[PDB]
């Protein structure tokens, strides 16, 4: 604090001490979970936050390459000052204006301030969201801003309807700079080209990561049975492009999971009827691809190998999508479901075979069982032919 | 040297990274660019009408901004907001009229209004510039908003805040909201060659204010440089026209069968009057003593006199007006007030300065080969005839703006047609095409855009001028091209119902609505559209609103029905009903 | 002297002076016991009139000069607020001696220009903040005590102090009446509010500030001071339009849940309008008010107010009393407007 | 930089003559107002004054002398203000 | 005073000859940098000496 009050000298001797002090403070600030709470309370009592914030306000030159590292530690300290401490988040939320500056390091601290704090996320003022959206539009396309936008939507499990609606209203306004999508043939080819270099894994901060985060945010903001955001987001990403990008042979699990989540929360789980989903032969190709993925996962496990991303994709989003499609008020009508019956039997047999495998952990076995149950109810109403062995195996668990 | 005043017409010449005049690409396009190769201070650009701005006082947009916000996201509240916006607009108009002529001082707030497009220059901090990312976009908005406010700050230390601005002084234009001075960047537009983007970003650019017209001289009761006028021969009751006869441009008098000669108004008959001045960038009100030049608005050529091939001299069009031959002088046909300003709608006699010969109209036609020649020759003769006088009839600025908008729309529509023919169209290009189609629908309908559905618009009385503009400027041809090219692989009529093709369906419906609106109460447009009856028939049976257009075209038109229905049309109807067995075709 | 370094000490001294001027307060049985014990230990040996005597005593000590100098030379918001509060307390009750001391200090002091400049800058900052926001900002909040202080400065119909506030004998003259009028005009939404949307802008949060501003305007106008009435009526901001709209229009949102505040606001607006033409034989003010104030709307408002007596329930102002005040205003306006006079006649 | 501003002993020479050009509008060629910006032009050479950034004392550690010269062209930026000095000073 | 350069015209002996130049001042306000060497006298050319 004394040095910060007189920062003109260093803004050589007054740099090493600063970096050492910051490194020590960051190192001893957090240990385990209870020592972390004790240190947080102790630092709050002696007002370390005011000192740390004051050091951030020092007028500095655009390019130093030495003092910048100091700010690379200061912010980190503030990140550990609020971990699981809503009081600390409220304390530094009063001075939030200091963090409304272009940059990437400040974005992480801003995200951590609003992390798992419903009282703040639900009361976030419009200027913060506008600032972040305009930074995304003008400054550039970065994943930190998308992460901040995402964390504020869902806090403590509950979804913030106001933020969900406003983020949609302001994101769709800017196009080709913020909401970048690859729907055209040339754009699809470019997307495939960039993806092909990520077969071994999606590089962090790459444009593919930005696209995945954007799709995830778009799906999440409509995860409230909303009628305004759901219809608004349907035009930007049509079902045709979703199916085309999900059914491609050279497709990684991340984009497939993102698209399946989008078509589950924005298309299937909806408050109003969508013509394309039911009165079109689009979701059935997705179901065929789901069966193919199930068979591929079974074969991979049989080969004493496994891909955790593929396991998560096949056990989290596909099952939820299948359950939602076959467990909706508009699906029991089966105006077009009568024409297609073989796909239902294929899905049922694939799901029951997946259950038959012993490696299925108990936590996610309930979703598979629920999918089988829903398919059984659909089959009973639809009067679809059932194989003898499959029928007996299903009836073993029906009652 | 004179002080800058509110209402003066001036042109800005950037002299920073790139030196040149600031202009706009077109009326339909909101981008503003600088073209260094177009011209300089010594030699102003040929299309100087596109580089003229007017200084206007500060305006209030708070109530309008609230109304727009309400529209973006109760009925009584919306009506109250609309009324408040109307009162705010009236108050702004009254204040602007009141502050007319006041001197502009450094550090004050001014607005720049583009004369050709009647749109305020605006800076949007939220949206970055297209070519330059770190900079802020600059565009043109017809209504305007708080982004149009600018500070005319000094560029020379010898000038200080609070001092009167003097014509010819270099200044800095700092937007009030964005806060970053305008900059003529070096980024070059891909579509347009030689044009550099203008964007809001920190720089050292200096804007030189060149005065084109004073606030006092800006009145509609006097002839002024840059004015658009028509030359009417009272004795022959014909309008001067310039057109390509076989392969060369010729100037003639056209023959009209209309009962009223004055009613025979055409775009080719428009001319622009340029007052000869020592300063190339200065116009102003003209004088009887002062010399004049006439420029063809459509082609850009200048009227001149050349040796007669065989009536000693011939009136013709030349590419460059810098030549002394283009000079002309006016002689009053009646008494004048001490050689005062030339009054509007005043009969005059044109004489060639170089040859000292007076214009005259000859009865020898130029198109004898044609069945009904309509082009009459002109020439300069030494003698002066009082009967041979040309009246200069003024054209309203609104008509010129409408013509420019029609030309720009036709150009962009032809570009879109070429893109569709190539087989690939970008999403942004398709959105621009749809927006232009909606704008054209509103243009022909002559109904203000108040959020009403474009596909559902009814007109109490059609505007004949707008329909004639649409037919003459080839907008209908481009509309037919758009209706033909996609269907003729890229898109299929049967697949139009697909959601992926929904924008295409909207575009086709907009085109058909434009066709329906254009032909209402107009024989020539009705025949021109009916010439594509086969194409219109081929598209029947799909949700493209073609049936409504066909019904409107063939409704209560006996002569049109007789002429434009043949055996092939009935055969097509029979084939369609056979293919579908649809009773609607029997109806 | 100590404000330059010991700012906290200056604030404490000002608060102690304010407490001394304030009336006695009860602090409970334990508090009373402690107070009595301490008074006996230390002070072993020993009504508006008492407050006025204490105010005169402090003025003799130089409290008015102290507050004026602090306001002029203070760069800290807390010190300025404390000085304004102390000045309000000194002027509490409209004491003539305190007003005369204030006037003499302003005239003789060479920094009167600086004092009024500080007041005017605070007022402009408050109006700018109100325009920007349209809770309460610090400027809009500090404006309330300033308005209260000015009202007490011009209380009891003091011609000299009202004239001094309107104009000063200095190189730079700051008009506080027009600043208050502009503040009220901006609070109400300006032309948008005056066009029938005033209800949206007015809320229970700013209703108190609006009422205080209206009361200050009435205090300025009454006496009657023809100059203040002319300036308010003919001001370019057209705040008289807002004043007329207040009476003519009903604030739908605030009135829906709270009607007593509406009644007080309308009563204050009617009193202000009556004060605008207390002794004005000339008719230009009447014509200006009639331009905004339509005859038929005025008589309809009066008739509604008379039949609105049922709203008096849980109200400190009778709707019929406000109707009677508006009726007197309409009677005064009638002579100029024939239609208003004809309408006011009974069946 | 065709010519250099210098000091000469005798002012009777025609070279010392200079003329003033207003930097702003003037009242019918009336008296030159006090504290008025002007541009100096050499009558004999018909050249306008201008300030160059080339110093005259490069040898010094911190040069402070900047050179001047007359050029044929006229620059509106290059203007010298004549600031009056009180008689008491 | 040169407004563009914010410098005062001065005349001084550099090495052995008088030279006219613009001086550089480190003061915050250029106008405040007043020196005796910067004083000039204006003589109006008249027919009568
Ligand atoms: O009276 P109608 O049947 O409407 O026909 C009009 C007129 O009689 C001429 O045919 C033509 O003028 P010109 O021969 O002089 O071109 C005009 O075209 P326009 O609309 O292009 O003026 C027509 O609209
Ligand atoms: O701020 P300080 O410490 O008083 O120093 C003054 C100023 O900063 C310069 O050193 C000098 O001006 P120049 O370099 O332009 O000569 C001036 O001399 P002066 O008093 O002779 O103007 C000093 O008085």
């Amino acid at each position: 604090r004394t040095m910060v009050e007189k920062s003109e000298l260093w803004v050589s001797e007054n740099y090493q001490i600063v970096k050492g002090i910051l490194e020590r403070l960051n190192k001893m600030c957090g240990v385990g979970e209870q020592m972390r709470k004790k240190q947080q309370r102790l630092l709050k009592n002696m007002d370390a936050h005011k000192v740390m914030l004051d050091l951030l306000q020092i007028p500095y030159d655009k390019g130093d390459a030495k003092m910048m590292e100091i700010l690379r530690y200061t912010h980190q300290f503030l990140q550990k000052f609020c971990a699981g401490n809503p009081g600390n988040q409220a304390l530094l939320h009063k001075h939030l204006h200091l963090f409304l500056t272009p940059g990437l390091l400040e974005a992480e601290t801003m995200q951590h301030i609003f992390l798992n704090n419903y009282q703040l996320c639900s009361e976030i003022s419009e200027p913060v969201l506008q600032h972040f959206v305009h930074l995304l539009a003008t400054h550039g396309r970065h994943v930190q801003y998308l992460d901040f936008l995402h964390t504020v939507i869902k806090a403590e499990g509950k979804y913030v309807k106001k933020c969900q609606d406003m983020i949609m209203t302001e994101l769709t306004n800017a196009g080709d700079d913020v909401v970048v999508f690859y729907n055209d043939k040339a754009s699809l080819a470019h997307l495939l080209d960039m993806m092909k270099a990520a077969r071994d894994g999606v590089e962090d901060h790459s444009p593919l990561m930005y696209h995945i985060s954007l799709v995830d945010l778009l799906a999440a903001c409509a995860e409230g049975k909303n009628v305004y955001t759901e219809i608004k987001c349907t035009s930007l990403l049509p079902l045709e492009d979703v199916v085309s990008v999900v059914t491609h042979e050279d497709c990684i699990t991340e984009v497939k999971m993102a698209y399946v989540n989008f078509v589950n929360h924005c298309y299937v789980d909806t408050e109003v009827e969508m013509k394309e989903i039911y009165t079109s032969n689009h979701i059935w190709t997705l179901f065929e691809n789901f069966t193919l993925d199930m068979a591929r996962v079974c074969s991979k496990r049989e080969k004493r190998v496994a891909d955790p991303t593929l396991e998560k994709y096949v056990l989290s989003v596909v099952l939820d999508t299948i359950n939602a499609f076959f467990s909706s008020p508009f699906s029991e009508n089966s105006t077009s479901l009568q024409t297609h019956q073989t796909i239902v039997v294929q899905l049922l047999q694939s799901t029951t075979r997946l259950l038959e495998c012993p490696w299925l952990q108990q936590q996610h076995k309930g979703s598979v069982e629920a999918c089988i149950r829903t398919l059984a109810m659909v089959a009973k109403g639809r009067a679809i032919l059932l194989p003898m062995d499959l029928d007996a195996h299903i009836s073993s668990m029906l009652s | 040297s004179s002080f800058l005043h509110i209402g003066d017409i001036v042109s800005l010449y950037a002299e920073g990274s790139v030196n040149g005049f600031i202009s706009t690409l077109g009326l339909v396009d909101d981008r503003c660019v600088v073209e260094p190769a177009a011209g300089d201070l010594d030699n102003p650009p040929k299309k100087f009408r596109d580089c003229l701005f007017k200084v206007c006082p500060m305006n209030r947009y708070s109530a309008q901004k609230q109304y727009w916000k309400a529209k973006q996201t109760d009925v009584v509240l919306l009506q109250k907001l609309q009324h408040a916006a109307q009162m705010e607009q009236k108050q702004n108009d009254t204040e602007n009229k009141k502050v007319h002529g006041d001197v502009v001082k450094y550090g004050s707030v001014i607005q720049l209004l583009h004369m050709k497009s009647n749109k305020y220059l605006t800076v949007n901090k939220r949206l970055p510039a297209l070519l330059e990312k770190n900079a802020m976009r600059v565009t043109l908005d017809a209504t305007g908003n708080e982004g149009s406010w600018l500070f005319i700050q000094p560029f020379w230390k010898l000038r200080s805040n609070g001092d009167n601005v003097v014509v010819g002084d270099k200044v800095i234009l700092n937007p009030v909201n964005a806060g970053q001075p305008l900059h003529a960047s070096n980024y070059e537009l891909s579509d347009n060659a030689g044009c550099k983007e203008v964007n809001s970003v920190n720089c050292n650019t200096s804007w030189k204010i060149n005065l084109f017209m004073q606030f006092r001289d800006h009145l509609e009761e006097v002839l002024k440089g840059g004015d658009v006028v028509r030359l009417f021969h009272a004795e022959q009751e014909k309008f001067l026209t310039c057109d390509e006869y076989k392969g060369k441009l010729q100037v003639f008098l056209r023959t009209t069968l209309r009962q009223s000669a004055t009613s025979a108004t055409s775009s080719n008959a428009l001319w622009e009057v340029e007052v000869v001045h020592h300063d190339p960038c200065r116009g102003g009100a003209g004088h009887w003593n002062g010399l004049y030049r006439f420029k063809h608005l459509a082609t850009g050529n200048y009227l001149a006199a050349e040796e007669n091939p065989s009536i000693k001299y011939c009136l013709v069009a030349v590419p460059h007006g810098n030549d002394i031959a283009s000079l002309f002088e006016l002689d009053p046909t009646t008494l004048q007030k001490t050689d005062s300003f030339v009054p509007r709608n005043s009969y005059v006699r044109l004489r060639h300065l170089c040859t000292n010969t007076w214009i005259q109209s000859t009865n020898v036609p130029i198109d004898i080969e044609e069945e009904r020649p309509i082009r009459l020759m002109l020439g300069t003769c030494p003698t002066k005839e009082d009967k041979e006088a040309f009246a200069i009839v003024s054209v309203p600025v609104s008509e010129i703006r409408d013509l420019d908008f029609a030309n720009d729309a036709s150009s962009m529509l032809a570009s879109a047609v070429e893109k569709l023919n190539e087989g690939f169209i970008s999403q942004n290009d398709r959105r621009f095409v749809i927006q232009l189609l909606e704008d054209l629908v509103f243009f022909v309908s002559d109904v203000p855009n108040n959020g009403q559905n474009v596909l559902d618009i009814m007109v109490t009385k059609p505007n004949r001028e707008r329909q004639k503009l649409m037919r003459e400027q080839n907008i209908l041809k481009q509309v037919f091209g758009i209706l033909k090219a996609p269907f003729r692989p890229l898109v299929r009529l049967e697949e139009l119902s697909d959601q992926k093709n929904a924008p295409y369906q909207h575009m086709f419906r907009l085109c058909y609505r434009v066709l329906r609106h254009s032909q209402e109460d107009y024989r020539k447009n009705q025949e021109h559209i009916a010439k594509q009856f086969g194409m219109m028939q081929s598209q029947i049976g799909y949700d493209i609103l073609a049936e409504d257009t066909i019904t409107a075209l063939l409704h209560n038109n006996r002569k049109l029905l007789e002429k434009h229905i043949t055996k092939t049309e009935v055969e097509t109807f029979v084939s369609l009903v056979r293919k579908n067995r649809e009773p609607r075709f029997l109806d | 002297d100590l404000m330059e370094s010991e700012e906290k000490l200056c604030i404490k001294v000002l608060r102690t002076l304010q407490q001394m001027l304030l009336k006695k307060t009860k602090y409970g049985d334990r508090g009373n016991q402690l107070r009595k014990m301490l008074l006996q230990n230390y002070l072993q040996n020993r009504d508006w009139s008492a407050i006025a005597a204490t105010q005169c005593r402090l003025d003799k000590e130089g409290a008015t000069k102290l507050v004026c100098d602090l306001i002029t030379s203070t760069k800290n918001e807390k010190i300025f607020q404390e000085s304004i509060g102390l000045a309000i307390h000194l002027l509490d009750g409209g004491n003539t001696e305190i007003q005369k001391s204030f006037h003499n200090l302003m005239m003789s002091d060479k920094k009167s220009e600086r004092f009024f400049k500080v007041l005017h800058d605070r007022m402009k900052r408050a109006q700018q903040e109100t325009k920007s926001t349209v809770e309460m900002g610090t400027s809009v909040l500090i404006m309330q005590p300033i308005l209260r202080f000015l009202q007490l400065l011009c209380e009891n119909h003091n011609r000299d102090l009202q004239n001094f506030l309107r104009c000063q004998n200095n190189k730079t003259n700051y008009n506080l009446v027009c600043e208050t009028l502009q503040f009220l005009d901006i609070m109400c939404g300006s032309t948008t509010g005056g066009l029938g949307l005033l209800g949206l802008y007015i809320n229970e949060d700013n209703v108190g500030l609006v009422i205080q501003t209206l009361e200050t305007l009435t205090e300025y106008c009454q006496g009657p001071c023809h100059e203040n009435q002319t300036c308010i009526v003919t001001h370019e901001s057209n705040g008289i339009d807002i004043i007329t709209a207040l009476i003519l229009n009903d604030i739908s949102p605030l009135c829906k849940y709270r009607m007593d505040l509406v009644l007080q606001l309308k009563d204050n607006a009617s009193k202000l309008l009556l004060a605008l033409m207390e002794s004005r034989h000339d008719s230009e003010n009447a014509e200006r008010i009639l331009i905004s104030l339509r005859p038929q709307e005025l008589v309809d408002v009066i008739k509604k107010a008379y039949l609105q007596e049922e709203e008096r329930e849980n109200s400190e102002v009778s709707p019929r009393e406000v109707g009677h005040n508006i009726y007197i205003l309409a009677l005064q306006l009638s002579r100029h407007n024939k239609q208003l006079q004809h309408l006011l006649k009974p069946v």
